[PDB]
């Protein structure tokens, strides 16, 4: 379940 | 004190309902009542936000202030018959409510202990239709996180830029963004409204007449009719929705909003109850949706669509997808894809004001 | 097996919903499907009650039987577009459902393991309008206990006598009874229908012109509505006799408007104790006064014009029980029959004796 | 909280 490309956090 | 007023039930009902929309501290279950200058003021707070209503007193009255249990006072007034008159006066540590041959004696707490919100400098100020604010929130509310350790994701971003007001919400897996024009030159500003603030904002909307907003460094305020709502902002750094929008999603798929929704809903019946994964096979002017659950049951849907790009198969959380389709209420939907491991962008085929981004699954 | 059928969605939807009585054994979450003699039969059960629906098959079919997950099958047919045609066949341990370009493959369990409910001799038999059954249950359902040690109080008694069908429900603090004529000479028989049977019963009524046929048989009750048949076990126990809790000679008769009394009690209840909910009634000549207090020392008072000429009296009541009765009566004028401050009160519609309600007072 | 006089039970 990969995540929105958020930095940090994903 | 001397506080005393007599007012028609009908003039007090909606005011009371709006302020008493909340088991915390005793005083926070109470409404602050104030009689002053031919006006009755009702205030409710939860220490983080407050609602204030003002009612005109056309009958004799005496100034004063006290606090009374909100829910009980509301239920008493709403329980009285249509056209009733409600007379209120103070009797020591009690408030006496009289109407016809009905008498109520409610306990009070001193008004001096009702908490005041600090003053703050307004930095951005604008007005806009209530329907516009309604659209902005409804377009993105469902994407907010709930109880996320990233406290800032539990709210909704309100961003001003040029002529447009924008809302953004995300939980780290999907994101919603909606921009509307308000016709005023605005300063660039970006603040996070907490979850409960968004709810109260929606409650005080009906949808043509104006709504006045004041944004500060740590507070936001909204004026509607004889109501004033104030909330504290969330102190954090909201991610940049520009950086999660897929770059160059060249695969464009268009389909019927309803037909696509019904197909996903049928497929979801046989998807995994926990992960809710469905598989989308896209080919020339065709979409094929399949679902499988641990019990080895299987669903399959085939739809006619508009698509001319390369063949691709990509998985999705069918609940996130349906959430977007329920939000669009569209005739035709447009999905912009890149590859099987990259985010997708979903919009109304005939409206760019709102966009949705959803991450795929493996 | 060979089971195969094709039928319109519109003819399958209401059958499926009714047998899907909304964490059990695997087979009990499934519907039994049987094709035979131009008829499709759908059965759902929980070992205690059973629901069977019959659907006519006008398109080609092949006889056979199997079981499939009930909720998933109903959601599939309900999710299909209106006017859809649903084709069903078996393929080993799977049932393939096809409609348009939608394909579904549901896991099955053998029909030979679906439990059949054995036969029983019907002892009483009658038919009555659906509206009559609806009135009998809605008049008393709210008085039932819930998860009471006395398992016989969780259900609702169904009693036949002469020309009338009667329902009784009580939880030990309040009782409700309702009798209705049905125009047939019936024997005398007293049975207890469990809570879930009452609910399923209520579910069967479509407010239509298809009469309801009942069969009661010692340990089982059966109901027929159109192409539907509901069968339920009875509760094995002795129900208390409502005739012995009716107050004798409640000579203090109070009459009041149904709506005004209800609004007065609803307002007073705001300042009553959240746990015990006690309100106080003062009955005097042509006047009723209702008061309520809570631990916070808040107070409510209501004064109503009523019809009453008996001795003055002070009596307390759980206001929730009183409101329950007033909402169930849906009346214009209510009659309260009082005896004294420690005895039960009987409440009725001032212009109808078909229903009666008995409520014990509290001490305040 | 006295009861309806069921026999037994009250």
């Amino acid at each position: 379940v990969p995540t929105l490309p958020x930095v940090p956090x994903g | 004190g001397r506080m005393k007023f007599t007012v028609e039930r009908e003039h007090l009902l909606k005011p009371l309902q709006q302020v008493s929309g909340p088991p915390t501290l005793p005083i926070l279950g109470n409404l602050l009542l104030q009689v002053a200058d031919g006006t009755l003021s009702l205030t409710g707070t939860d220490l983080e936000m407050e609602m204030v209503a003002r009612v005109a007193l056309v009958q004799p009255h005496e100034p004063g202030a006290t606090t009374v249990p909100a829910r009980k006072f509301f239920d008493i007034c709403r329980g009285l018959p249509e056209g009733a008159e409600i007379a209120v006066q103070l009797e020591g540590e009690r408030m006496l409510v009289r109407s016809g041959r009905s008498r109520f004696s409610l306990s009070t707490l001193p008004a001096a202990d009702f908490p005041n919100l600090d003053d703050w400098q307004s930095e951005v100020e604008f007005t806009l239709p209530q329907a516009t604010m309604k659209r902005l929130i409804e377009a993105t509310q469902f994407s907010m996180a709930h109880q996320d350790v990233r406290y800032y994701l539990n709210g909704m971003l309100f961003e001003t830029e040029g002529e447009e007001l924008r809302t953004v919400a995300t939980d780290g897996h999907r994101l919603a963004v909606c921009s509307m024009p308000i016709g005023q030159s605005l300063p660039s500003h970006s603040v996070i409204v907490p979850r409960k603030g968004v709810i109260e904002l929606m409650r005080m909307l009906d949808g043509d007449n104006p709504l006045r907003v004041q944004i500060g460094s740590n507070n936001i305020r909204a004026h509607v009719g004889d109501f004033i709502f104030t909330s504290k902002l969330v102190d954090g750094r909201f991610p940049d929705y520009r950086r999660v929008l897929p770059k160059n999603p060249d695969k464009h798929l268009e389909a019927g909003c309803d037909l696509l929704k019904q197909a996903f809903a049928r497929a979801a019946i046989l998807s995994n109850e926990k992960f809710r994964g469905v598989r989308l096979y896209v080919s020339e002017n065709q979409l094929k949706i399949t679902a499988n659950n641990p019990e080895q049951e299987e669903a399959e849907e085939i739809l006619d669509v508009t698509y001319s790009g390369a063949e691709m198969e990509i998985g999705f959380n069918v609940s996130y997808v349906l959430d977007v389709l329920n939000a669009l209420k569209c005739e035709n939907v447009r999905m912009m894809l890149t590859d099987s491991v990259s985010s997708v962008q979903i919009e109304d085929a005939a409206s760019q004001s709102a966009a949705y981004v959803v991450m795929p699954m493996r």
